[PDB]
């Protein structure tokens, strides 16, 4: 609905400094001075501007036809503008402030979306895209994930470092193909059962903790980890004199600790991928 | 391109004495110089006279304790040593021989089996200890494992024990031998990482370490255990090893601390039921101190003490044993190295990361990033010559960390440093950003240069754009899915250091391409697919585009000869723009977008059928052929 109707310079229509000038690289022209029509902001197809300083996108309306939208490395904080960018197909807002993105809701032609490095907490606005083929949420704060239930469509989907304890919403995602869940809370694997469809895979250092336990002279905390099968991960390296009487990690601790650790190893093929769950559980102690 | 060296013969051993090389090889000890590899000066141990017979080295061993000396171990005189009393600043050389007086049924001078042998040198007690593993055949005074001490006098050795020394016994003297790989100290205590029997007898090999505290002349708690390096298979041959400490990185995944050792050894899968080690190798590490806990944990040895006879606590007569419960952990490298056959392993720390350079045999030279995370690839990756490298490397640390591993190849000894071969070696984009945080390169519009060396404003550690050379096929059928092959340059995502195809999507026309991750690379993109359209490839950044690919409809116009012979077996000629009739496939001859050559399949029939072309969509079944018998 947005349409410049008058002959306008670019410097009015984006606010921002920065994504002015983009704007004039991307048309050619030779300053923000310039004036520009609605014609010439139709026939923009695909924004490059990645680490632009861009702090906002105020303008982005009068471009109806972006489908591709390239700003990782900004300070974007907003993403209004985009809110009814009626096709637009992929977009990457990493290493940005992006929390509100409940603000993509009627996206329904986006497929590829990336939001890595947000400090998102929450996610569940991503429910109104069932449409999305690339979910990219890694290095972030994420803790519940049942949105994601609901994408399944994805393709791919990212969710590394971030502190995912249960996965289990993953579990019917069976078009999926492409998983990446390092750098979490992972301690059980029953969840994925049934990717029977995966290729590529990356279950890589887990860090998992468990509740503080009254630290005797003599201690033994059951070993949560679980694989695909449910059967109990067998731990690689114990910490501290620590040996594993299945099921139960067993210490001898005369004196007093803070805790103790057992870091683990246990490669998996789900499907027809192959990687190897790794972690280090840990244990308080009083 | 790199400071290099090369002697007459081949380098067996290599040290380092203060700011001097030492190249104990065949006939000669070379003595280079730390800052250039120049050679200053050299002694010729030669061809001697047993017979003739040449002086392959089998130790090099320098001691400043008493008078700064260095000390060779020959091959020829029954593997006995000789001195070298330093100038003074920088010949003079005695030779370590008594007589045995005390009694001729040993010789504590003899001291290297010429059929392998690893010697190592400490100042135990104001003594230089001298622990000798020997490799023995069936010969006529040599002992497989030795603490023999020096003495003051400085020329010759003696033991202090009849139990200073373990002894494969006679009937196993042939049978079933020890190569002894490696030893290091560490935590009071001296190892051995050996390759052997997995017990007498028994056909396939193994590789066990073993431990004893010494005091005096020791060997108290010798005791053998079994070292498997598995993932998800073993491999038992040991190729090389060596010991450091773990970047901090490292030190999270294996519970190591910063300060404690781990021995690196580059493991091999071995051939059936033999020692001889497969172009198959792993590699993993092992906690000294994890080390020191299976030990510590609750079968009499075979060789030392008999295989019937029944026999055998806290040590900071006193007999041996062995393990029957192997100590084992995986492959760190995933086993990206399952069809290569590395030959040395040297292991230092830039910062986090603990780079471990290793070799191969076929003289590839590598410095891989280790971590269990992702098998990073060898930023630094070549040729040194078609020589295998060996597992004898020195690793040396200067100030500001330059450092630099001195790597052997036959006779060629090279100095390569830590720090990489700079920036300028990078040959594409993504290349140029996968190297190491320390290294500082950025991608220059046209080539790789160091940071403030950019020309142009184009310098960065982030933004690569893809780019398409050539897509294999032109076209494609009507509905059919045919596999793509598109080659050209940065497909991957940075961050981590590592680049991988996650933020990879390619963009056929309007619909979206499938593709198979595992199959693709940093430079190979396989997709499966499914007009005049243009293909478009977007790797988080940016896209390119590539407008040769059609849709093109395969189609049939004419078919000769129209008859054949009943049997079968006439070339037939199809025209137009994965032949079989009757069901059962005939052959292709000559294939073409105009012209198309088979040979008719020999069917049992007298009736006429239709031509299939199955080109991923079953096209046209135009003109019938027609078997008639004449």
């Amino acid at each position: 609905m947005e349409t410049i109707t008058v002959p306008t310079p670019i410097k009015q229509i984006f606010s921002d400094d920065a994504f002015a000038e983009t704007i004039k690289d991307n048309l050619k022209k030779k300053s923000v001075t310039d004036a520009v029509t609605q014609n010439e902001l139709n026939s923009i197809d695909q924004i490059i501007a990645n680490n632009s300083d861009i702090k906002s996108v105020q303008g982005i309306q009068y471009l109806p036809n972006v489908t591709k939208l390239f700003l990782n490395g900004n300070k974007l904080t907003d993403i209004k503008p985009l809110a009814n960018l009626k096709n637009l197909g992929w977009l990457f807002l990493d290493e940005n402030k992006v929390k509100d993105l409940s603000s993509l809701k009627d996206l329904k032609k986006l497929k590829s979306l990336s939001l890595e490095h947000n400090g998102i907490s929450d996610i569940n606005g991503l429910v109104h895209l069932p449409q999305l083929e690339s979910l990219y949420l890694g290095n972030n704060k994420i803790t519940d994930i049942t949105v994601l239930s609901r994408l399944t469509k994805l393709d791919t989907l990212s969710l590394e470092d971030n502190q995912i304890s249960d996965i289990v919403p993953l579990a019917g995602l069976t078009k999926l193909q492409n998983l990446y869940l390092s750098k979490n809370h992972i301690s059980d694997l029953r969840a994925l059962a049934g990717l029977k469809n995966l290729d590529v895979l990356e279950l890589f250092s887990q860090e998992c903790l468990n509740k503080p336990i009254n630290h005797q002279s003599n201690l033994v905390v059951p070993n949560t980890v679980k694989n695909t099968d449910g059967s109990l991960v067998t731990p690689e390296i114990i910490s501290d004199d620590g040996d594993y009487e299945k099921p139960n990690v067993k210490w001898h601790l005369p004196e007093f600790t803070n805790e103790v650790s057992f870091i683990f190893y246990q490669p998996v093929t789900i499907g027809k991928a192959k990687a190897r769950f790794h972690g280090r559980v840990t244990q308080p102690l009083k | 391109q790199l400071p290099n060296f090369t002697a007459e013969t081949p380098i067996q051993n290599v040290i380092l004495h203060e700011h001097h090389i030492f190249l104990g090889a065949t006939n000669y000890i070379y003595v280079l110089n730390e800052e250039d590899l120049q050679k200053v000066a050299e002694y010729k141990t030669g061809p001697v006279l047993e017979v003739w017979k040449d002086n392959i080295n089998m130790a090099l061993v320098v001691d400043t304790y008493y008078d700064d000396q260095l000390i060779s171990c020959g091959s020829v005189n029954r593997g006995t040593c000789q001195r070298h009393v330093f100038p003074h600043n920088h010949s003079e050389v005695h030779c370590i021989f008594s007589p045995q007086i005390e009694e001729p049924s040993q010789c504590p001078d003899c001291v290297v089996s010429a059929l392998g042998a690893k010697v190592l040198s400490s100042v135990k007690d104001r003594f230089i200890n001298f622990f000798v593993g020997n490799t023995i055949n069936s010969s006529y005074p040599l002992h497989s494992i030795s603490v023999r001490r020096l003495k003051e006098t400085k020329d010759g050795f003696m033991f202090l024990t009849d139990q200073s020394y373990i002894d494969v016994l006679p009937e196993f003297r042939d049978s079933y031998p020890i190569k002894y790989v490696h030893a290091f100290e560490s935590n009071n205590f001296i190892y051995f990482l050996t390759v052997q029997r997995e017990t007498l007898d028994a056909q396939t090999f193994h590789t066990r370490i073993i431990r004893f505290c010494s005091i005096n002349s020791g060997l108290h708690s010798y005791m053998e255990m079994p070292l498997e390096c598995i993932l998800t298979e073993v491999f038992n041959i040991l190729q090389a090893a060596y010991v450091s400490k773990p970047g901090a990185q490292l030190a999270r995944q294996i519970g190591a601390s910063l300060n404690d050792d781990i021995l690196f050894a580059v493991f091999a899968q071995s051939k059936p039921d033999s020692a001889e080690p497969m172009d198959r190798s792993a590699m993993c590490a092992f906690p000294i101190k994890y080390v020191n806990d299976f030990f510590n944990k609750i079968r009499c040895l075979q060789h030392f003490y008999g295989p019937n006879h029944e026999h055998c606590s806290g040590c900071e007569d006193e007999y041996r044993t062995e393990f029957t419960t192997a100590l084992q952990r995986v492959d760190l490298f995933m086993g990206q190295f399952s069809e290569v056959l590395l030959t040395s392993i040297s292991t230092f720390i830039k910062g986090d990361l603990t780079i471990a350079n290793l070799g191969t045999s076929e003289g590839r030279f590598m410095q891989v990033v280790v971590s269990r995370s992702g098998p990073s690839t060898p930023h630094v990756n070549f040729l040194l010559d078609s020589h295998p490298v060996s597992p004898e490397v020195i690793v040396e640390h200067t100030l500001n960390q330059n450092g630099y591993t001195l790597v052997i190849t036959g006779k060629k000894i090279t100095k390569i440093p830590l720090n990489g071969l700079g920036c300028r070696h990078f040959q594409s984009c993504s290349q140029c950003l996968s190297a190491p945080p320390f290294v500082q390169c950025g991608w220059c519009h046209d080539k790789c240069v160091r940071s403030e060396e950019c020309l142009s404003g184009t310098w960065t550690q982030q933004i690569c754009l893809p780019a398409i050379y050539k897509v294999f096929p032109n076209s494609a059928p009507l509905e059919g899915g045919t596999r793509l092959t598109i080659c050209g340059w940065d497909f991957g995502f940075r961050r981590n250091n590592k680049f991988d195809l996650k933020k990879t999507r390619v963009l056929l026309g309007n619909e979206s391409c499938t593709l198979t991750l595992s199959e693709s690379t940093m430079n190979t993109l396989k997709c499966t697919v499914g007009f005049n359209m243009s293909i478009i490839i977007s790797n988080g950044h940016g896209t390119t585009q590539y407008s040769t690919f059609s849709y093109v409809d395969p189609v049939i116009t004419s078919i000769s000869p129209k008859y054949g012979p009943m049997a079968g077996g006439t070339l037939l000629t199809l025209t137009g723009n994965h032949i079989s009739i009757g069901g059962k496939t005939c052959t292709l001859k000559s294939v073409s977008n105009s012209i198309l050559e088979c040979y008719t399949p020999a069917q049992t029939i007298s009736t006429e059928f239709a031509v299939k072309l199955k080109i991923d969509l079953a096209n046209r079944e135009t003109s019938i052929f027609s078997y008639r018998e004449d």
